[PDB]
């Protein structure tokens, strides 16, 4: 039952027990003291053993753990050191973003998306910008889509540095964490020069970007590109061929390609299992068709494979950054429609038509024609998509966000079952969890 | 934030839209209603909004000497009862006066409190020389616009019985002017001389001018009119010859048959207060000159201001309940703050008999309560507790008063088979300053620029 | 009984040292506060996007370790608690359990908008509107997210407060 | 508490100020008062301050310890809880906490004299200065807390000074002042209980033979709250105590039995029979060698004096509150210090109490 | 994937009688864990008190009529059982669950402000 | 309509009884909002003049499509309500 619980040899009929001084029944009322007179052997499988159900050691991999990328009450049920069942408790960071967007305009709802994933900002707001652009039936000009491709790559480098190095740090390699974080400081300079804030760059707005690139940014972006090429090499020096790094990750968290599709995994934990699918290729967008790059596909579906794919994503992203700097076109950076973009300040105070649209954009907002859409992009974690329903109003009606880290954490039970408690950290690290995105 | 409610300055009760901001009303705009106003409101209504931001009574007040002091509700509801039995008023020594802006829920609920203490010196703050109203609260048709507003554009002859429609109902004044342009409209002036947007078939200034009207060509066209109009302003009952007015006219309404058809009623009233019709539809008026002569020892004012000609005894106990500090407030002894018309759900009745309520916009300022809620609160302090414990029950009481009181935005008329029986009962411009008419206008800083 | 309390004797934070004991117990306070001023060990309570900045202080560009700052995971080993990120209702009971386990002395720093007064999610059905409803706070760092220097500035101001502690002189003069 | 503490939304104080409360009684509501709670950082203050702030009354809490005032600000909203640094020897700082105050509460009271203050200087000298200074600033109401056995002629220093504290206030603040006498309160970290839970309690037989009338500290916390919002309760004397009579020795064995503390009580030091001169000598010696407030000579005398109810005063029911018994709350407050937990319910305390009295 | 302790499939029951028996077993399950809820959450109320409150909870809403709304009330009550037995709610929430809770005349409500 | 759905919506007990919802029409669709509270709807904060409020339904408006659709909803939730007919 709920609180406690209760054959090969032949069932042998023995009756008529006798001793040398009488029968079994003659001394029955006295033999309980005589331990050598008992008739219930203790080796019998049918012997009544009633033992209380003492629950197994359930350690809380709870919020106050450095391995956690947020506040995760990972209720782990373990016997010994193996993993029996895992039940993550997401929601400790449910800020209710989906509820708040319904009451704010399409321009005011953009800064919510930078706060989903703390590290992949300009990719997050790109998927809402594309969603609104798809409904608005307006297309960003060429130079706008090249800026989104360049900062699409820089964001991927920023995200993967947080993902790979913390995964390396959580294993125990402290040094590669600090070498890479200087590069993030160097990369966050580029975010701050174009947008103003280091981390949450409300830059990619529906209808292009916020402001044109500052002069000389390309020179500084390219100069970092030459130096950055060595940074991966030293990262691959202390991780790629080290035997301790291989032992911690090889064969840890095996995910079949057929089973990865079943749980809807996307991103690195779908090419780690061998499927050569990539959203940047399946649905080209924002000047990704123009550039050329090679996708990476694993063969064993374990953490070490996903590491190699993520490291390859560094060089392939750096490959595009060279192409985006070289192939940069001239022109505007946002759609030249005053109804979906603020007019320049030189013209707002000179032209009566310009001032009216500036006044009207910021008080009522632009109205999105009715419809519904589901646009998915290759986020650094995986397939990130938003389901947006337009009710002809200047405020979206329904905004459901597909978080790649949300689905992956669900497949923790399928992946981590049968591994050891140290392998739990490796599995979490390779999932690239950011519980702001999980609990959107 | 917008709310749809009604004006209380005049007796039209036109539909308006109020745009508030938190706990302050910013502007009032008209909301379309072809039945009453149709996009027009006078400058008085829309520029008296700021009158609710000053002079407000926010606390109970108690007189100690000759200056009011800030006192709680516990003491205020007791100082009335404490001094109530110090003087021990008799049956006719208790008086109640209801103001122009007092809502109908307080008007009905006050009678129950008054009756359980045995008094009948209750009426409005008018100056009707005849102690019972000349038209009388007996029948609805005696004091209502039986035509209603939507039955003016199809009239031929209109009689102004001592009135200034420009200064008495601006919305309807232009309605007559709009008809007067294209139609063959004929309007004759019988009353004090004035200045109008349009000329009239002017006669004179005396009552004896009307004596030769209904029998000459002035009244012959009234017989000729398929839909003739007779209008009696709020300035008639005040006059000395108010009794002569109804007998003279209703004799002309009981004579012809084209005046009163199954589709038309040629006789109407044009009051100017938003509480007179509500009073008459509930019988909140006296019916004896002797009772109006009593030197009452306890006069309980409920929104009443125009009481200068009302003989308030100096030794009497005067309690004023309202939402402003004005003429009626000085006479008080213990003041109970009420509620502004926008701050309450008050059921009002206009001069055409239409029952229009209000939707609450803001909370009452300070620690003010609802108008009637004080009376029931005051009831427990006098042993005359009323059985009404929520606003629905106050409307439940209105069900016993009449069936039309519970029909929102629905007008119950007087049937042609009975309104003629009510006709059988019968057989100087009242307003000085246009911008000083009601309590809110007098305290409005804006109207200080209209003088 | 006999009692006579003066009136011009000043408050502790304004009272100058007069005798030699007032210099002895000021030495103990500075020496003891200098230990806590330098060995400033917060707790890694990163919750949301504000947590990225708290990592970048440890990054080689700023290197919190140079100032004697070594984050300690366990509350027992940590004398500070930098509450960074949104504090949801589902977390608030847990946050109080973590705070109450810090041995005295203990300080709390509220970094970012969410920890201060609600921030972006102030009108959310499941967001505590300011962590000050749950734990006392000694310094508020404003930002979204506060720059890595803004947190260091907030750390420095709290350090300047700790160096103003006068506990062992308080026993001598105010107790 | 419930939902809104004020009896009426508008309350006029003795000074003519007309205070209007707003809101439905939440954290973001207000009451328009300003209750300066002297000694708010103490055991009793943290209950007095907490109740006043949550209902919207501004609290000005004068403190002398900087690190103890931080936790008092959680209770109120922004600007509700204010702080003033002060000392009883700094008159100017006293007048900073009463300038805007409509309610002044006095909780300052000590049992041990220090190298800076005597028992009189605090229960009188602080109280006299606080009360007289509050009057000069037009404070409408004063509330005071004294001992439960105040007596001007008592040989105990605490009771003698606390009694004179009642007189000196009424000669300074005037007829408006109120005096409230609380019985030994029991709550989390209550000084009344902290002596009973201590394992090494020298002179345990002598100290614990005293008698008391224990009262729940929450009710006394609300008792001041009820008095604060009412002007009808000026110039009174209130003694607050619990119905069922308990003695420390009855409690000490009752406390120990819940914690299940054979040989251990005889060895760890639960019962330490020591000579009366030794107890008197030990307290005197520590009085010059200790640095933290220890057992005092005064509490050696108080152990011989039992609690006395004064009939001139008024009980809880005068305020409309029924006092709660130690039986319904004694277990939970020692639950921190205690297979299957046995919860000693309200009635079962007697059955525990029965087991103590049986020889 | 392996479902957690004390889990049941979400099923739309299409019988009036079966739902009656499902509830009855459920009420016993709460009473069986009466001792645990006291020891797990360290509640101040003894075991008999919890059963008294549980009975007050089950007695309260026994008169519902809609079967489509019977399953919903049985589904969510199952979650309350699963959350409580698995020791998921924090200590504070259970303490406040049992710590929740006659009106006043019109004069009393008129004076202070009513609602 | 006959269903006591209020036991599954999780709404507080006060919505069923002490609140009134208006079904109005601002010009092609209908809306539902709750009438303001008697007291405590809006009090001026004494610190910074913020428009405080205890009513949690002040900011809620539901955009409907047809009148009978709105009435169906109000009966489904067990909401007290009244209907305001627009002027022609
Ligand atoms: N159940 C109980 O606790 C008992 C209640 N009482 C009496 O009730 C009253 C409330 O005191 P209580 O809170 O319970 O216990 P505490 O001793 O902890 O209260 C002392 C309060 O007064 C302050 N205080 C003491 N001396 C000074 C001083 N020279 N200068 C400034 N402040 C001083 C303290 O400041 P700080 O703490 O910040 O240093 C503290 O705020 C006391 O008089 C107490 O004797 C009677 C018997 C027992
Ligand atoms: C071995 C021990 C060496 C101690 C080293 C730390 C010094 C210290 O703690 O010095 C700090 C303290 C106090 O500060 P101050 O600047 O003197 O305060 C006084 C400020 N006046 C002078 C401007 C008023 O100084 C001392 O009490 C000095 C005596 C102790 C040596
Ligand atoms: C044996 C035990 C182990 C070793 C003990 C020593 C541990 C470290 C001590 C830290 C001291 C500290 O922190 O002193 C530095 C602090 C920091 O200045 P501040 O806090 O801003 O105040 C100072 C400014 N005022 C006072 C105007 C506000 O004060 C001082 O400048 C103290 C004054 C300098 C003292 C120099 C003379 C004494 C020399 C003694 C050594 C021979
Ligand atoms: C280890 C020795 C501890 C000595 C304590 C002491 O010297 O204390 C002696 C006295 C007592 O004062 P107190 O301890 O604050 O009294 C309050 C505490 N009671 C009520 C328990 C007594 O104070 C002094 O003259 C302090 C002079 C400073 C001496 C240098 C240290
Ligand atoms: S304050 Fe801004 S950066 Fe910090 S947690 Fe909140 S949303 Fe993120």
């Amino acid at each position: 039952n709920d609180f406690y619980d209760v054959n090969d040899f032949f069932p042998v009929q023995v009756d008529g027990i006798e001793s040398s001084l009488g029968k079994y029944e003659e001394f029955a009322k006295d033999a309980h003291e005589w331990e050598s007179w008992n008739l219930q052997n203790e080796d019998h499988p049918e012997y009544p053993v009633k033992r209380t159900k003492i629950r197994h050691f359930t350690l809380n991999f709870g919020p106050q753990h450095p391995a956690a990328h947020g506040v995760l009450r990972l209720i782990l049920e373990l016997h010994g050191e193996e993993i029996l069942r895992s039940d993550p408790h997401v929601g400790l960071l449910h800020r209710g973003t989906e509820k708040l967007i319904e009451s704010k305009t399409y321009m005011q709802a953009l800064p919510y998306f930078d706060r989903l994933d703390y590290v992949s900002m300009m990719t997050n707001e790109q998927v809402f910008s594309l969603a609104v652009e798809k409904l608005l039936n307006l297309e960003v000009p060429e130079r706008g889509q090249y800026i989104r491709t360049l900062f699409g790559e820089i964001t991927r480098v920023l995200n993967h540095l947080m993902s790979v190095l913390s995964h390396a740090m959580d294993v125990g390699a402290l040094t590669p964490f600090l070498w890479g974080f200087e590069e993030r400081e160097k990369l966050m300079e580029f975010y701050e020069r174009v947008s103003g804030a280091r981390l949450h760059s409300a830059y990619v707005r529906p209808g292009g970007v916020s402001q044109d690139l500052p002069a000389g940014l390309l020179d500084d972006i390219y100069m970092w590109a030459t130096q950055f090429g060595d940074r991966l090499d030293e990262t691959e020096e202390l991780l790629t061929d080290s035997r301790i790094w291989k032992q911690r990750t090889i064969g840890i968290g095996e995910v079949t390609a057929e089973d990865a599709l079943n749980y809807g995994l996307s991103g690195v934990m779908l090419r780690g299992s061998g499927v050569p699918f990539d959203i940047r290729k399946s649905q080209p967008y924002d000047a990704y068709d123009k550039v050329d790059f090679d996708i990476a596909v694993g063969t064993k579906g374990d953490c070490y494979d996903r590491y190699l794919i993520r490291m390859t994503e560094f060089r392939q992203s750096l490959r595009i950054i060279e192409q985006c700097c070289n192939q940069m076109p001239p022109g505007p950076v946002k759609v030249e429609d005053f109804k979906v973009a603020p007019p320049p300040r030189a013209l707002m105070k000179e032209d009566m038509e310009a001032l009216i649209h500036h006044f009207l954009l910021y008080t009522k907002g632009y109205a999105v024609p009715a419809g519904e859409t589901y646009t998915a992009i290759e986020a650094p974690k995986g397939e990130m998509a938003v389901y947006v329903v337009s009710d002809g109003s200047e405020r979206p009606y329904r905004c459901k966000i597909r978080a790649p880290g949300f689905a992956h954490l669900g497949a923790f039970d399928h992946i981590a079952r049968g591994h050891f408690l140290p392998d739990a950290v490796a599995i979490i690290g390779t999932m690239d969890l950011v519980f702001g995105e999980v609990d959107r | 934030k917008r709310t749809e409610t009604i004006d209380v300055h005049d007796a039209l009760g036109s539909n308006v839209r109020v745009d508030t901001r938190g706990i302050e009303v910013m502007r009032v705009l008209p909301r379309l209603n072809d039945e009453i106003n149709e996009e027009w409101i006078s400058d008085k209504t829309r520029f008296a909004c700021d009158g609710l931001k000053t002079q407000r009574l926010t606390k109970p007040l108690i007189r100690q000497g000759n200056t009011f002091v800030d006192a709680t509700w516990e003491e205020a509801l007791a100082t009335i009862a404490e001094g109530f039995q110090k003087v021990q008023p008799k049956e006719n020594e208790i008086k109640a006066i209801v103001g122009s802006l007092t809502d109908l829920e307080s008007i009905v609920a006050l009678k129950d409190l008054v009756n359980k203490l045995g008094s009948e010196n209750v009426s409005t703050d008018g100056d009707a020389t005849t102690v019972p109203p000349a038209h009388g609260a007996d029948f609805r048709s005696n004091y209502i616009f039986n035509s209603t507003i939507d039955n003016i554009e199809e009239a031929d002859q209109i009689l102004l019985v001592g009135t200034n429609p420009r200064h008495e109902a601006a919305v309807l004044n232009a309605r007559i002017r709009k008809v007067w342009l294209r139609s063959d409209l004929e309007v004759h002036h019988v009353g004090e001389e004035f200045d109008s947007t349009f000329e009239l078939n002017h006669l004179g200034s005396d009552v004896n001018a009307l004596a030769k009207a209904l029998t000459g060509e002035v009244g012959k066209k009234l017989s000729e009119a398929s839909k003739p109009l007779i209008i009696i302003g709020s300035g008639v009952t005040e006059t000395q010859d108010a009794e002569a007015v109804y007998a003279t006219v209703a004799k002309f309404v009981t004579s012809n048959a084209n005046i009163v058809t199954p589709e038309w009623n040629g006789f109407n009233l044009l009051h100017r207060e938003a509480s007179r019709v509500g009073a008459l539809d509930v019988g909140f008026t006296t019916q004896s000159p002797e009772v109006a002569n009593t030197k009452a020892k306890f006069i309980y004012l409920l929104g009443a201001d125009e009481i200068v000609n009302k003989d308030i005894p100096k030794d009497a106990f005067v309690v004023y309940q309202g939402h402003h500090g004005d003429l009626g407030a000085s006479f008080a002894d213990v003041i109970l703050p009420g509620s502004a018309y926008t701050e309450k759900t008050a059921t009002y009745v206009n001069t055409e008999g239409r029952v229009q309520s209000t939707r609450a916009a803001t909370n009452p300022p300070g620690v003010a309560r609802e108008d009637w809620m004080i009376i029931r609160a005051l009831s427990e302090y006098l042993g005359a507790t009323l059985p009404y414990d929520n606003l629905y029950e106050m409307r439940s009481r209105l069900a016993d008063v009449a069936p039309h009181l519970l029909r929102h935005e629905v007008v119950e008329p007087v049937s042609e088979g009975i309104a003629k029986v009510g006709f059988q009962s019968l057989v100087k411009n009242p307003i000085e300053n246009f911008y000083f008419t009601d309590v809110i206008s007098k305290s409005s800083p804006t109207m200080a620029k209209c003088v | 009984y006999s009692s006579d309390l003066p009136t011009d004797i000043p408050v502790l934070s304004k009272r100058p040292h007069t005798n030699l004991l007032d210099y002895t117990f000021t030495t103990f306070d500075k020496m003891k506060n200098w230990a806590r001023k330098s060995s400033f060990w917060p707790m890694t309570f990163g919750l949301a996007c504000c947590a990225v900045e708290m990592m970048h202080v440890s990054a080689p560009r700023y290197d919190q370790d140079r100032l004697g700052i070594i984050f300690r995971a366990s509350p027992r080993q940590s004398d500070i608690m930098i509450v960074a990120g949104t504090v949801t209702n589902k977390m608030a009971p847990a946050l109080r359990q973590v705070y109450d386990q810090m041995p005295y002395p203990r300080w709390v720093i509220s970094m970012g908008s969410c920890a201060n007064g609600g921030g972006y999610y102030h009108y959310s059905y499941s967001v505590v509107r300011g962590v000050d409803r749950i734990v006392p706070v000694d310094i508020y760092v404003p930002g979204c997210p506060p720059t890595s220097e803004a947190l260091m500035y907030g750390v420095f101001q709290l350090q300047k407060k700790m160096m103003d502690g006068q506990t062992h002189r308080m026993w001598y003069r105010s107790y | 508490v419930s939902t809104f503490p004020l009896k009426s939304d508008i309350n006029i104080t003795k000074s003519g100020k007309t205070l209007l409360s707003v809101g439905q009684g939440g954290r973001s509501s207000r009451t328009g008062f300003t209750a300066t709670v002297f000694g708010g950082t103490g055991f009793l203050g943290r209950v007095v301050v907490s109740k006043l702030a949550k209902h919207g009354t501004n609290v000005v809490v004068p403190f002398r310890n900087d690190r103890a005032r931080r936790q008092l600000k959680v209770n109120g909203d922004l600007g509700v809880v204010n702080f003033v640094e002060f000392d009883i020897r700094n008159l100017k700082s006293i007048e900073d906490s009463v300038k805007y105050s409509d309610i002044v509460i006095n909780l300052i009271g000590t049992e041990h004299f220090s190298k800076n203050f005597s028992i009189e200087d605090v229960n009188i000298g602080a109280a006299e200065r606080i009360a007289k200074a509050a009057k000069e600033a037009g404070v409408s109401r004063l509330i005071h807390v004294s001992s439960y056995n105040a007596n001007p002629s008592s040989s105990s220093d605490f009771y003698a000074t606390k009694g004179i504290g009642e007189q000196v206030v009424r000669d300074n603040f005037g007829p408006d002042a109120t005096i409230v006498r609380p019985a030994p309160m029991y709550f989390r970290n209550s000084p009344f209980l902290n002596e009973l839970l201590q394992i090494k309690a020298l002179g345990g037989n002598v100290i614990f033979k005293k008698e008391v009338y224990p009262v729940h500290a929450l009710q006394v916390g609300e008792a001041i709250e009820r008095i604060a919002f009412d002007d009808a309760t000026a110039g009174q004397t209130y003694e607050l105590f619990g119905k069922e009579r308990y003695s420390k020795k009855e409690l000490r064995e009752m406390i120990k039995h819940i914690i299940h503390i054979g040989y251990y009580p005889y060895s760890a030091g639960f019962y330490l029979p020591a000579p009366e001169p030794f107890l008197y000598a030990f307290a005197l010696i520590r009085q010059y060698i200790s640095s933290q407030p220890r057992f005092n000579v005064d509490q050696l005398k108080r152990s011989h004096i039992n609690q006395e109810i004064d009939q001139s005063a008024k009980t809880f029911t005068d305020l409309g509150m029924v006092p709660d018994e130690l039986s319904e709350y004694l277990y939970r407050y020692v639950k921190p210090h205690i297979q299957n937990r046995t919860v000693y319910s309200k009635e079962d305390i007697e059955k525990l109490r029965d087991y103590v009295n049986t020889p | 994937t392996n479902p957690t302790a004390f889990a049941q499939t979400t099923r739309y029951v299409k019988d009036s009688t079966e739902m009656r028996t499902l509830v009855l077993n459920l009420y016993r399950r709460y009473l069986r864990h009466s001792r645990g809820f006291v020891n797990n959450y360290n509640l101040d109320i003894p075991a008999s008190q919890v059963r008294t409150k549980i009975r007050q909870e089950f007695e309260r809403q026994r008169f519902v009529k809609d079967l489509p709304l019977k399953n919903v009330l049985y589904m969510k009550a199952q979650m309350e059982f699963q959350e409580l037995v698995n020791f998921w709610k924090q200590q504070c929430h259970v303490m406040q669950y049992f710590e929740s809770i006659k009106g006043d005349s019109f004069v009393q409500k008129f004076l202070k402000g009513a609602q | 309509t006959d269903l006591a759905k209020e036991l599954v919506s999780g709404a507080p007990k006060e919505l069923i009884t002490e609140r009134v919802a208006r079904i109005y029409q601002e010009t092609e669709t209908w809306k539902i909002d709750w009438d303001i509270l008697n007291k405590g709807n809006r009090w001026e904060n004494d610190l910074m003049g913020y428009q405080s409020s205890s009513d949690y339904m002040q900011g809620t408006i539901l955009k409907f499509d047809t009148r009978e659709g709105a009435i169906r909803f109000a009966k489904g939730q067990g909401w007290d309500y009244y209907i305001q007919e627009p002027k022609v």
